[PDB]
């Protein structure tokens, strides 16, 4: 049995992410995506 | 970035919660309503304004625990854990330069009785109607997005901005930033302890500056005192007369009767109405102004926190490198470095 | 690179299929003059005072000299009304008019160019973009060029070599762990560490983090190949 | 050094030109490798 209801919660602002940097390492795309992205202006 | 979100009770501005007023309010029609709108639409812009300035990150990124990035000393800029609000230690000055006038929080009705209605004009603001609205995204909200800015620009250069973020030694990030000033990058690594040295200096300089002068955050508390002038303004309006026998509604109500009592309460309506028309007027013209600005924090913030800038001027006084966002009351600090 | 175009061309049009309210930014603009045209011709029924808001009541029932305190309310309550309307009108025209500014200076830089401004063509290093027209405004489709599937590297500012030492002329420095070699910035594609790869500055001592690794020599290896050429020449030589 | 320079044209349409040396780094090493060849030509005359 479950059931729907009004919900009240403190926002997420994004997942969590420790960047993996150090002294001596690169992170480099080995490939890439083309993207189409809508701008919509009045 | 933004302004105090403020909301009005038309009604009970205009009429003291006396219903003869109320009643007679009714004959004006939708101007309450156009009003109440008037500052929702304002109010919910201060929301957009600080998600489009702040909220250009995809993840809330973070620094490794060893906080070596080729000698330069990012401590008094990234957040401090000691603090029960994780700002740094420059966004813990920008918060004392800045004093509010109300935030939107609660009052317990034990705040507002007795003595601090005598002292504090707050009160008088609230019994009029005059509310403050607190902000969708609080101060430690603000540190959130503005650290994870800074985190992803100090471990991952522009790469975050366009894609995922890619690690790159921090030196090295600064070898490309010369690069794209047209300085060969071996002047870098040929006097990376001096360039160091002179940035965490320069980081020392913002500091000394901070503490010592009164008004440079100029910027931000002249919108507190103006939204602050502005409601202490309308409030005093409810002591005019506008040619009534009285500003005192109850006064008209103790001592005329419902026909010549009428000519004394149009008055008062006209006036208090005109009051707040002044008022919402101004507030919209004052919310293009800071709107103006929003979009200009956000491409500040695309530009030149996000990517390294070529245009001249734009992001501080030189060839630019990086910058970096600081929070502030209603506002953006950037840290813009410059070559 | 084509067949990730044609594929995210084909997203905008099931999107747009799909979706109710994407376009919100230009239907709230109709919204909102639809919304001030109603309220400033509801104000028409509103008394302001007078004994009636029907002009020709009034006229019908009071006369000349008692009849204009009733209409006189009316004027000062509609002329109000369209003094309300103009200035939200003025105001609302100063936003669209900064809307236009942007949409103008989006088709110079967006359109007409290429781009160096971060995020200010969409989200990715820009490409290029192409304006569709919407009813009261502008759409642009812009494209860009997003990369992906990154691997970890070590890496190095500089490699020495014949104790001096070399920086990259374009790229940067990377290892697999056995190797190393330079590739460009923004697109893996290794390539052996050459003169002609690399550029030199002073020597091995002032850079932290330099590594040894070879640097190769082009013209080395055929000049030499020219000296196992001049000694085939002169062993046959000793035979005259 | 003619690697850190490109040419184009004579030095006659462009005001202000200055006369100075062009160092080629493949010539030194070219005569290197022909005192080199000379040396062997003079060791030759033996056999
Ligand atoms: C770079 O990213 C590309 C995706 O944007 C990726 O292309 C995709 O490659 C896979 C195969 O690896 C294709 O999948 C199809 O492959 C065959 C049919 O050709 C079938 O056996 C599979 O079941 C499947 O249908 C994708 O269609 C293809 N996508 C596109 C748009 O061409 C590249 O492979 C990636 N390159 C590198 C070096 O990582
Ligand atoms: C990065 O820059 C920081 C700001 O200048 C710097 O912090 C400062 O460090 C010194 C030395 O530790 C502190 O001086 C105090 O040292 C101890 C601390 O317990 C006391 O017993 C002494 O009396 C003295 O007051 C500064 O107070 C401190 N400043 C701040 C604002 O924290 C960092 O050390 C620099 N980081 C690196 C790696 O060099
Ligand atoms: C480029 O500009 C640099 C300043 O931004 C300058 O660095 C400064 O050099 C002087 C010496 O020439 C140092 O002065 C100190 O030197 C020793 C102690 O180390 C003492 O004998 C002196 O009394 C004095 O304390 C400065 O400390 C140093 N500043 C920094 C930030 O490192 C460079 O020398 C300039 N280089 C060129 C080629 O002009
Ligand atoms: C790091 O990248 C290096 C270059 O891609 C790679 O070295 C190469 O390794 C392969 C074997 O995996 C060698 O392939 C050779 O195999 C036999 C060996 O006798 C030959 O008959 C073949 O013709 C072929 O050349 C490559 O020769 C070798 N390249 C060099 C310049 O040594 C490393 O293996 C990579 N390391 C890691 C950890 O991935
Ligand atoms: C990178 O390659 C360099 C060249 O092979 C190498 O430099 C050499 O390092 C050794 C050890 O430091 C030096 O040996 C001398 O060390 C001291 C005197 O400084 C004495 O105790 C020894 O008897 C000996 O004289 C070499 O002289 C030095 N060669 C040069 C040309 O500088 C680096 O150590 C290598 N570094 C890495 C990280 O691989
Ligand atoms: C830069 O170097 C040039 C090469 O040495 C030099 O050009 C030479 O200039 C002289 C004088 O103008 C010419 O001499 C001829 O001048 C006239 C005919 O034009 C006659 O009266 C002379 O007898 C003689 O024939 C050289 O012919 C000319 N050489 C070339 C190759 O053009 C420039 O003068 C130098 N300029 C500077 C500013 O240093
Ligand atoms: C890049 O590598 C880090 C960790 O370093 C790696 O360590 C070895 C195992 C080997 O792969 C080395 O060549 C690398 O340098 C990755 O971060 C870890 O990710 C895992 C999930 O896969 C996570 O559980 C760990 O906690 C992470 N550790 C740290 C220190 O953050 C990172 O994911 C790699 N990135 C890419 C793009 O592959
Ligand atoms: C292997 C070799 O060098 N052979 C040459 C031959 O080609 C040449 O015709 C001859 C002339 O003397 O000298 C010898
Ligand atoms: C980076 O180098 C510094 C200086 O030698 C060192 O203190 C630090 O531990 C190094 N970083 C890592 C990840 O070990
Ligand atoms: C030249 O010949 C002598 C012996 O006649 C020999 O000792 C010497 O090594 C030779 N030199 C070369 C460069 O062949």
């Amino acid at each position: 049995v479950a059931s729907q209801s009004i919900i009240a919660y403190t926002m997420s602002l994004g997942a969590e992410n420790s960047v993996a940097y150090s002294n001596n390492s690169i992170a480099i795309p080995t490939n890439f995506t083309i993207s189409v992205t809508t701008e919509i202006l009045p | 970035v933004s302004m105090t979100k403020t909301s009005v009770d038309c009604t009970m501005y205009i009429c003291g919660d006396s219903t003869e007023c109320s009643n007679l309010l009714l004959q004006y029609g939708s101007f309450c309503t156009q009003l109440k709108r008037a500052l929702t639409g304002i109010a919910v812009e201060q929301d957009k304004n600080t998600q489009e300035v702040f909220a250009q990150v995809k993840q809330i990124y973070k620094t490794p625990p060893i906080k070596y990035f080729g000698g330069f000393n990012f401590s008094q800029i990234l957040p401090d854990p000691s603090k029960p609000s994780k700002r740094s230690f420059i966004e813990d000055l920008l918060f004392n330069k800045v004093t509010l006038a109300d935030a939107g929080f609660i009052k317990q009705y034990g705040d507002c009785l007795g003595d601090i209605a005598a002292r504090d004009l707050i009160c008088a603001q609230k019994f009029n109607g005059l509310t403050v609205l607190p902000p969708l995204l609080t101060d430690e909200m603000i540190a959130q997005y503005t650290s994870a800015l800074l985190a992803g620009t100090i471990t991952s250069g522009w790469t975050f901005g366009a894609g995922a973020a890619l690690q790159i030694p921090f030196a090295m990030q600064m070898a490309y930033r010369f690069n794209g000033i047209g300085v060969t990058q071996n002047v870098l690594y040929e006097n990376q302890k001096l360039i160091a040295n002179q940035f965490n200096s320069a980081i020392g300089k913002i500091q000394d500056s901070l503490s010592s002068t009164a008004s440079a955050l100029g910027k931000l508390q002249d919108v507190v005192n103006h939204n602050a002038q502005a409601l202490n303004t309308l409030v005093k309006q409810l002591s005019s007369k506008f040619g009534a026998i009285s500003s005192v509604l109850n006064d008209i109500l103790s001592r005329l009767d419902k026909v010549e009592a009428e000519v004394q309460i149009d008055r008062l309506i006209t006036g208090r109405l005109q009051s707040l028309q002044t008022y919402v007027t101004q507030q919209l013209i004052r919310a293009a102004e800071i709107r103006a600005s929003a979009n200009l924090a956000a491409t500040k913030m695309s530009e030149c926190v996000l990517g390294q800038s070529k245009r001249v001027d734009f992001c501080g006084k030189g060839y630019h490198l990086m910058s970096f966002p600081q929070s502030a009351p209603h506002g953006v600090v950037f840290l813009h470095v410059t070559y | 690179i084509a067949n990730q175009f044609n594929s995210a061309i084909g997203k905008i049009q099931d999107s747009l299929s799909s979706t109710a309210s994407a376009l919100g930014k230009l239907q709230d603009v109709v919204n909102h003059n639809a919304q001030a045209l109603n309220t400033l011709v509801k104000q028409l029924s509103s008394k302001f005072g007078a004994i009636s808001s029907v002009l020709n009541d009034i006229l019908s029932r009071l006369d000349k000299v008692e009849a204009e305190v009733q209409i006189d309310r009316l004027i000062t309550g509609r002329l109000q009304s369209l003094q309300t309307y103009v200035t939200q009108q003025l105001i609302r025209a100063a936003e669209i008019r900064a809307s236009a500014n942007l949409a103008a200076t989006k088709m110079s830089e967006c359109v007409l160019g290429q781009s160096k401004r971060v995020d200010f063509c969409g989200k990715g290093y820009h490409l290029m973009s192409f304006p569709q027209s919407a009813p009261h405004g502008v759409v642009f489709l812009h494209v860009t060029y997003v990369p992906a599937q990154e691997k970890n590297f070590t890496t190095a500012p500089a490699i020495c070599h014949d104790g001096k030492a070399h920086f990259p002329r374009e790229g940067v420095f990377v290892s697999n762990g056995t190797h190393w070699f330079v590739t460009q910035r923004n697109f893996y594609e290794p390539q052996i560490i050459t003169t002609d790869n690399t550029f030199v500055s002073g020597n091995c001592d002032v850079v932290i983090g330099i590594v040894n690794n070879t640097v190769y020599d082009p013209l080395q290896p055929e000049l030499d190949s020219f000296k196992e050429e001049l000694d085939k020449y002169f062993k046959n030589h000793t035979s005259p």
